[PDB]
C-alpha cells in the first residue's frame, strides 16, 4: 500500500501571502504511458465535507480559483496558494489517484497569521453541586490567544498532574483569528477534600514569565 | 470472412449473447467496433478465434468470464476510437463478489495498434497486463496508454518469457517486433538494411518486404496482397477496339476486395454499399444487383384511392402524396367533394396547379375514376404519361376507365395510353368531349370488345366535324386522343418522342436519326453528318458512316486512347493522317505522338 | 443540481452492523463510481472503497478485514454501505462521494456525512453545573457525562452571543461526553444581568436551564 506524507503538520501564513503545503509518497505515481502524475488535492473545512481542488496533480476542478496551483512529479508533489484568502483556511489532504488503496494524507491546517496574542487565564472551582454527587472537575480556561501551541500544567499543593486532565481548543476565530483552551482536572471527592491549593500554570509565547492562577479549598 | 462492428457503448441477458455470436463468427475482419460486454464466465468465446483485424476498437467491460482468447488477433486500426483516445478499452470486468473475474488477455499475436492509445483499468484479478511493452505494439507516440489498478496478487511471469507475457504459461509470452530501421524507411522496415523497408502498400510494420508481408494494407487487401485499387470493372481490348468487363474484377467492402457483395449490399461504381443512392436504382447484371442510372427519375410506388384505402377521393391531404411517383398501387379518384372541397370533414378545395404532380405517373394498376374536374382544364394532359390501366381492381359496375359528368372537357389527351389490360369503359355525359368517336378501343382495351364499352351522350359526332376538332392528317385509322400529331393512337409512318413525323432525319436536320420500328432515333454523336446520305443505320459508334473526330477500330471516337488500362498495362495510341487510332511504340512509357520511338512522350 | 443527500445519524453497539444510504440526483447514475469514506472525530480522511452503480462491481480496502460490504439500487438510485462486527473505533463521520469519471478517482462530489458512533455506553442525559466567576470576568457551564453527540448550548435563550466560546466535546474514559461553554462578561454587569445557559440533548430529550451566579 502507498503511503502519502505531507510537510508541514500546520502552516500559518498571513493573508494575501502565499502558501505551499509539500506532499511525498513511497511509490511513484508518474504514469510513463501518458506522462500524467494521479496526485489529488482536496481542501476540508470544519463541520463539512471536503472539496476537490486539484486532480492530476496541476488540473483545477471546475470552479476552483487561479490562486490555486498545483506542481511536482514522480513523488514529490506541492499545493501553492499565491494570495491566501480569508476563506482558504482549512485542512489540506493529499490523495493518490493511481490505484488501490487511493491512500488519503495525513492533512495539514492551514491557519491565519495573527499578530501574538496573550491569554487571559481563568480558574473555575468544582460546584457545590457536582461535589454532591461525589466528582470533582476543576477548569482552567485560556482566552483569545495566538499561536495555537500552550502548555497547561495542574499543580495540586505545588505537586505535578498527570493522566487526571483532559483539554479542549476551539477553532481559530472568525474574526479575531485567536484560539482558546479549556482543559478539565478530575478528582474524586475523597481525593479533591485531601488538599487545599489548588493551580493551573499557562506558558505562552506571548508571556515572557508563566502565569499561574491558584485558590485555596474553601476561601 | 468480414463482420461489421456493433456501435453500442456499455449500453445493453441470453439475448445480448445471441447477438453477439451470430454476428462474429466466423468473420476474421470487423469492420467497425468489437463490443464485448456484459458477457456470462461460462460463454463460449471460440466464435471469435477468426478475427485477425478491427478497423475500430476494442471494447471489453464488465465481462465475466476468466479468459479471453483473441490468438488470431494481429492489428487494430483505430479509425474510429473509444473517448476519441482508445483503441482498446477493458475495465470492471470482473464479478459482484464471486471468483468470475477475468484473469487473462491472450492477445499472443497483438502486433500493430495503428492509431489510438491502450486503457486497461480496475480490473480485479487481471495480471500480465503490466508486463508487456506496449510502446512495442502502439505505433503512434502520442496516443495514451493506462494500464494500472489491475490484479495485485499475481504470479511471476514466466522464465521463458523474459519478463513480458499476457499469461502465466511458457508459451503465452509476448514476441517483441519493434526493430531499428536505417532512415531509407519511414518507419517501416522488417531489418535494419536499408534494403529491407516494408512495402509502400504497408499500413505499419511487416514481416517482409513483399506485397503479402504487411501486417495490415494501407488501402486494400486482394487474397493475401495489398493493393492501391481492387481490380477495375472494364479493360480496354486490343481486338475489340472498346472498354470490355475484366473477369478478375472486384468490389470495394471496406478494405477487402470482394468477388461479390454480401446478402444485403449492392454494388454503385466499384464498392459495395448499403443502399443505392436517389439518382440510381437497382438492376440485376451478371448475377449480381448492380446500381444504374434511371435515365430521368427513378420508379417510385405509391398506394391510391377509392377500393382498399383510406380515402374515397384525391384531395388537398393527400395530392402532396404523388410527387414523383410513376406507379401507382391502386386506384386514382376524383370525386365531387375532392376536387372542390369536403366542408364536413374540414378539407379545402383542391389547388388545379397541384394535378400537375401525375404528370410523372406512367401506370395505374387498378381503375381510373374520373367525375370532377377544373373548368379551365378542358383535357386530361395531366395523364400525359400514364401508359398503362391495369384494372386489377374495378369501380361500380366492373368498370376501369371512368369519364363522368365532365362538361368541361374538350379532348381526352392520354398521349401516352396504350393498354387496358381490363374492365369495362364509361365515358358519358360530357357534353363537349370532342375526338374520342374515332378511337379504336380494340387496340387499347384488351380482350374482347363487346359490351366492355359505354360510350354515349357527349358531343355528337356531326358538330365536332363540323366545327373542325378531327384527327391529324398524321394518325393512323385508330383515331386520337386530341389535335395535333401528338396525340395520335398511332402514326402513319414515323415517330419523335411521342410525335407523328413523316420521316427521320435521315438525309437533312439536327440531330441526324435512324429508323427503328417506324420510331426515330438519333446517331452517336461523333458521327459526321453526310450530306445527301444516310449518317447511321444504328445506334452506335460502329455504325456510323464516318466518323466526326477519329476512328479506333471499327468505333468513332472523340479522343484516341491516352492511358486506358487493358490486361497487361495501360494502351496508349496517336491518330495518323486519316485521323484513324494507330497503336505506339512498344518502348514507349507515356505518350505518343507518333509510331516512332522519337515521338515518344 | 447534482446532489447526495445520505441518512441520519446513527448510534450503536460493539459487535452490531450499521447500513447508511447515499441518494443521488441530478445525473444519471448508472454510469458512476460512488466511493465511501470514513473520518474520525479530529483525525484524518480514509478510503474504505468504491462501487460501480451500472453492474455493483465493487473495491475494498483489506484493512477492515472484510467487514464491509457496499451495494447499488438502480431503481432508487440509492447507494448502501454496511459495516459488520463494529468496534469502537469505527466511530467516524462516513462520506458517501462520487468520482468525477471514468478516468480520474479524484472525488468531486460529497454528500454531508453520517455520524456513526459505537459505544457500550447507554443514552445518558447531560449534567450541568455552573462554572462561577470570582475588567471583564469569565463564567460558564459545565455540561458533563452525556451520551450521545451532539449537544445544543446558547446563552440567555440566544439573546447572548458576544463573547461565547463553546468548546467541543471530549470523549472521556467512562464513555461519556463533557464540554465547556464559556463566556466573558464586564464585571458590572454580574450584578444586574441575569446569565444563564440554555443547554439541549436532543437523542435523550433533555432540556437544563442552569443560572450561574457569583
Ligand atoms: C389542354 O388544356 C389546357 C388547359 O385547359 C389548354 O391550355 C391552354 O390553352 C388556352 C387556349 O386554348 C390558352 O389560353 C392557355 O394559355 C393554356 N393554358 C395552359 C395552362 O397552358 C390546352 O390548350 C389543351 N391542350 C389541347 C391539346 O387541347
Ligand atoms: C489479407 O487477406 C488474406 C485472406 O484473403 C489474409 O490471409 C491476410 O491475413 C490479409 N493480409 C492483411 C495485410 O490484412
Ligand atoms: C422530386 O424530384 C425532384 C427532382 O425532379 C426533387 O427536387 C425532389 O426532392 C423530389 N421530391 C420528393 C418528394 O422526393
Ligand atoms: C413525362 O415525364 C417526364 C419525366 O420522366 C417529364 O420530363 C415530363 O414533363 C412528362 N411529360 C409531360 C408531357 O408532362
Ligand atoms: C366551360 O368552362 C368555361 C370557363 O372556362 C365556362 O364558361 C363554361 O360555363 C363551361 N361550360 C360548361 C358546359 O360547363
Ligand atoms: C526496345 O524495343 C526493342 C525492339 O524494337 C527490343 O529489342 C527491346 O527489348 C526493347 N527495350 C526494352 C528496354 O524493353
Amino acid at each position: 500500500d502507498i503511503v502519502m506524507t505531507q510537510s508541514p503538520d500546520s502552516l500559518a501564513v498571513s493573508l494575501g501571502e502565499r502558501a505551499t503545503i509539500n506532499c511525498k509518497s513511497s511509490q511513484s505515481v508518474l504514469n510513463s504511458g501518458n506522462q500524467k502524475n494521479y496526485l489529488t488535492w482536496y481542501q476540508q473545512k470544519p463541520g463539512q465535507p471536503p472539496k476537490l481542488l486539484i486532480y492530476w496533480a496541476s488540473t483545477r476542478e471546475s470552479g476552483v480559483p487561479d490562486r490555486f496551483s498545483g506542481s511536482g512529479s514522480g513523488t514529490d508533489f506541492t499545493l501553492t496558494i499565491s494570495s491566501l484568502q480569508a476563506e482558504d483556511v482549512a485542512v489540506y489532504y493529499c490523495q493518490s489517484d493511481y490505484s488501490y488503496p487511493y491512500t488519503f494524507g495525513q492533512g495539514t491546517k492551514l491557519e491565519i497569521k495573527r499578530t501574538v496574542a496573550a491569554p487571559s487565564v481563568f480558574i473555575f472551582p468544582p460546584s457545590d453541586e457536582q461535589l454532591k454527587s461525589g466528582t470533582a472537575s476543576v477548569v482552567c480556561l485560556l482566552n483569545n490567544f495566538y499561536p495555537r501551541e500552550a502548555k497547561v500544567q495542574w499543580k495540586v499543593d505545588n505537586a505535578l498532574q498527570s493522566g487526571n486532565s483532559q483539554e479542549s481548543v476551539t477553532e481559530q476565530d472568525s474574526k479575531d483569528s485567536t484560539y482558546s483552551l479549556s482543559s478539565t482536572l478530575t478528582l474524586s471527592k475523597a481525593d479533591y477534600e485531601k488538599h487545599k491549593v489548588y493551580a493551573c500554570e499557562v506558558t505562552h509565547q506571548g508571556l515572557s514569565s508563566p502565569v499561574t492562577k491558584s485558590f485555596n479549598r474553601g476561601e | 470472412a468480414v463482420c461489421p462492428g456493433t456501435l453500442n457503448g456499455l449500453s445493453v441477458a441470453e439475448n445480448q449473447y445471441q447477438t453477439l455470436y451470430k454476428l462474429y463468427e466466423r468473420c476474421e475482419v470487423v469492420m467497425g467496433n468489437l463490443e464485448i460486454v456484459l458477457t456470462g464466465h461460462n460463454a463460449d468465446l471460440s466464435f471469435l478465434q477468426w478475427i485477425r483485424e478491427v478497423t475500430g476498437y476494442v471494447l471489453v467491460a464488465m465481462n465475466e468470464f476468466s479468459t479471453l482468447p483473441l490468438p488470431n488477433l494481429r492489428v487494430v486500426r483505430g479509425t474510429q476510437v473509444y473517448d476519441g483516445k482508445f483503441a482498446i478499452f477493458v475495465m470492471l470486468n470482473y464479478n459482484t463478489n464471486s471468483s468470475h473475474a477475468l484473469r487473462q488477455l491472450r492477445l499472443t499475436q497483438l502486433t500493430e495498434i495503428l492509431s489510438g492509445g491502450v486503457y486497461i483499468e480496475k480490473n480485479d484479478k487481471l495480471c500480465h497486463m503490466d508486463t508487456i511493452d506496449w510502446r512495442d505494439i502502439v505505433r503512434d507516440r502520442d496516443a495514451e496508454i493506462v494500464v494500472k489498478d489491475n490484479g495485485r496478487s499475481c504470479p511471476p511471469c514466466h522464465e521463458v518469457c523474459k519478463g513480458r507475457c499476457w499469461g502465466p504459461g511458457s508459451e503465452d509470452c509476448q514476441t517483441l517486433t519493434k526493430t531499428i530501421c536505417a532512415p531509407q524507411c519511414n518507419g517501416h522496415c522488417f531489418g535494419p538494411n536499408p534494403n529491407q523497408c516494408c512495402h509502400d502498400e504497408c499500413a505499419g510494420g511487416c514481416s517482409g518486404p513483399q506485397d503479402t508481408d504487411c501486417f495490415a494494407c494501407r488501402h486494400f487487401n486482394d487474397s493475401g496482397a495489398c493493393v492501391p485499387r481492387c481490380p477495375q470493372p472494364l479493360v480496354y481490348n486490343k481486338l475489340t477496339f472498346q472498354l470490355e468487363p475484366n473477369p478478375h474484377t472486384k468490389y470495394q467492402y471496406g478494405g477487402v476486395c470482394v468477388a461479390s457483395c454480401p446478402h444485403n449490399f449492392v454494388v454503385d461504381q466499384t464498392s459495395c454499399v448499403r443502399a443505392c443512392p436517389p439518382d440510381k436504382m437497382e438492376v440485376d447484371k451478371n448475377g449480381l444487383k448492380m446500381c444504374e442510372p434511371c435515365g430521368g427519375l427513378c420508379p417510385k410506388a405509391c398506394e391510391g384511392t377509392g377500393s382498399g384505402s383510406r380515402f374515397q377521393t384525391v384531395d388537398s391531404s393527400n395530392i402532396d402524396g404523388f410527387v414523383n411517383c410513376t406507379k401507382i398501387l391502386g386506384n386514382l379518384d376524383f370525386l365531387i367533394t375532392g376536387l372542390n372541397g369536403d366542408p364536413w370533414h374540414k378539407i379545402p378545395a383542391l389547388d388545379p396547379e397541384k394535378l400537375n404532380v401525375f404528370r410523372t405517373v406512367r401506370e395505374i394498376t387498378g381503375y381510373l375514376n374520373i367525375q370532377s374536374w377544373p373548368p379551365h382544364m378542358h383535357n386530361f394532359s395531366v395523364f400525359s404519361n400514364l401508359t398503362t390501366i391495369g384494372g386489377r381492381s374495378l369501380y361500380n359496375r366492373g368498370f376501369s376507365l371512368l369519364i363522368m359528368k365532365n362538361l368541361n372537357v374538350t379532348s381526352l389527351g392520354f398521349r401516352s395510353l396504350k393498354e387496358i389490360s381490363a374492365g369495362r369503359i364509361y365515358i358519358s355525359a360530357n357534353r363537349q368531349l370532342c375526338y374520342h368517336h374515332s378511337l379504336n378501343w380494340t387496340k387499347v382495351l384488351r380482350g374482347p370488345t363487346e359490351e366492355r364499352l359505354d360510350i354515349k351522350h357527349n358531343r355528337p359526332r356531326r358538330d365536332c366535324v363540323a366545327e373542325g376538332k378531327v384527327c391529324d392528317p398524321l394518325c393512323s385509322s385508330g383515331g386520337c386522343w386530341g389535335p395535333g400529331p401528338g396525340q395520335c393512337l398511332s402514326c402513319r409512318n414515323y415517330s419523335r418522342g411521342g410525335v407523328c413525323v413523316t420521316h427521320c432525319n435521315f438525309l437533312n436536320g439536327e440531330p441526324r436519326e435512324f429508323a427503328h420500328e417506324a420510331e426515330c432515333f438519333s446517331c452517336h454523336p461523333e458521327c459526321q453528318p453526310m450530306e445527301g446520305t444516310a449518317t447511321c443505320n444504328g445506334s452506335g459508334s460502329d455504325t456510323c458512316a464516318q466518323c466526326a473526330h477519329f476512328r479506333d477500330g471499327p468505333h468513332c471516337v472523340s479522343s484516341c486512347p491516352h492511358g486506358v488500362l487493358g490486361a497487361k498495362g495501360p494502351i496508349y495510341k496517336y491518330p495518323d493522317v486519316q485521323n484513324e487510332c494507330r497503336p505506339c511504340h512498344e518502348n514507349c512509357t507515356q505518350g505518343c505522338k507518333g509510331p516512332e520511338l522519337q515521338d515518344c512522350l | 443540481q447534482v446532489q447526495l443527500v445520505q441518512s441520519g445519524a446513527e448510534v450503536k453497539k460493539p459487535g452490531a452492523s450499521v447500513k447508511v444510504s447515499c441518494k443521488a440526483s441530478g445525473y444519471t447514475f448508472r454510469s458512476s463510481y460512488i466511493s465511501w469514506v470514513r473520518q474520525a472525530p479530529g483525525q484524518g480522511l480514509e478510503w474504505m472503497g468504491w462501487i460501480y452503480a451500472g453492474t455493483g462491481s465493487p473495491s475494498y480496502n483489506q484493512k477492515l478485514q472484510g467487514r464491509v460490504t457496499m451495494t447499488t439500487d438502480t431503481s432508487t438510485s440509492t447507494a448502501y454501505m454496511e459495516l459488520r462486527s463494529l468496534r469502537s473505533d469505527d466511530t467516524a463521520v462516513y462520506y458517501c462521494a462520487r468520482h468525477r469519471d471514468y478516468y480520474s478517482n479524484s472525488l468531486t462530489y460529497w454528500g454531508q456525512g453520517t455520524l456513526v458512533t459505537v459505544s457500550s455506553a447507554s443514552t445518558k442525559g447531560p449534567s450541568v453545573f455552573p462554572l462561577a466567576p470570582s475588567g471583564t470576568a469569565a463564567l460558564g457551564c459545565l455540561v458533563k457525562d452525556y451520551f450521545p453527540e451532539p449537544v445544543t448550548v446558547s446563552w440567555n435563550s440566544g439573546a447572548l452571543t458576544s463573547g461565547v466560546h463553546t468548546f467541543p466535546a471530549v470523549l472521556q474514559s467512562s464513555g461519556l461526553y463533557s464540554l465547556s461553554s464559556v463566556v466573558t462578561v464586564p464585571s458590572s454587569s454580574l450584578g444586574t444581568q441575569t446569565y444563564i445557559c440554555n443547554v439541549n440533548h436532543k437523542p435523550s430529550n433533555t432540556k437544563v436551564d442552569k443560572k450561574v451566579e457569583p
